C-alpha cells in the first residue's frame, strides 16, 4: 500500500492452518455415487460443509 | 428625505446593516453526498482503512 504512513510493513500469509500441514491423516473407506470425487486417488478435505456433495 | 416604506408603527425608513459573515450553514447546505463522504472520516486510520477510505466513491 502506498497510501500507508509508517514503514514497517505488514504481510498478512494468504490462509491460515499453518500449525497444521505436519501431522496429516489419511482416512480411507467407500463412497456413493452421489459424490464427484474421483476415486482411488488421495484428495485434501478443507473443512466439514462440503463432504457430502 | 429618506424613501420611506411601511411598518406596524407606521411608514418608517429602513436601511440595511453590514454582512457580519457568521451564519451557521443551514438546511439547503445540508446534502446526503456532502456528509455522506464526510462520515467516512470518523473511521479509525491504518493499513485495513487506508485504501478502502481512498477509493470510496459516491
Amino acid at each position: 500500500d502506498a497510501l500507508s504512513d509508517g514503514f514497517v510493513r505488514l504481510c498478512i500469509d494468504p490462509s491460515l492452518n499453518f500449525f497444521g500441514e505436519g501431522c496429516k491423516i489419511l482416512v480411507e473407506g467407500q463412497m456413493t455415487d452421489d459424490g464427484s470425487a474421483t476415486p482411488d486417488a488421495v484428495t485434501c478435505v478443507t473443512s466439514e460443509l462440503d463432504i457430502i456433495e | 428625505m429618506n424613501v420611506l416604506i411601511p411598518g406596524i408603527d407606521g411608514m418608517v425608513s429602513a436601511g440595511t446593516l453590514e454582512y457580519t459573515g457568521c451564519c451557521p450553514p443551514s438546511f439547503a447546505d445540508v446534502d446526503e453526498c456532502t456528509l455522506a463522504t464526510a462520515f467516512v472520516g470518523l473511521l479509525p486510520s491504518g493499513p485495513l482503512w487506508d485504501r478502502p477510505k481512498y477509493e470510496a466513491i459516491t
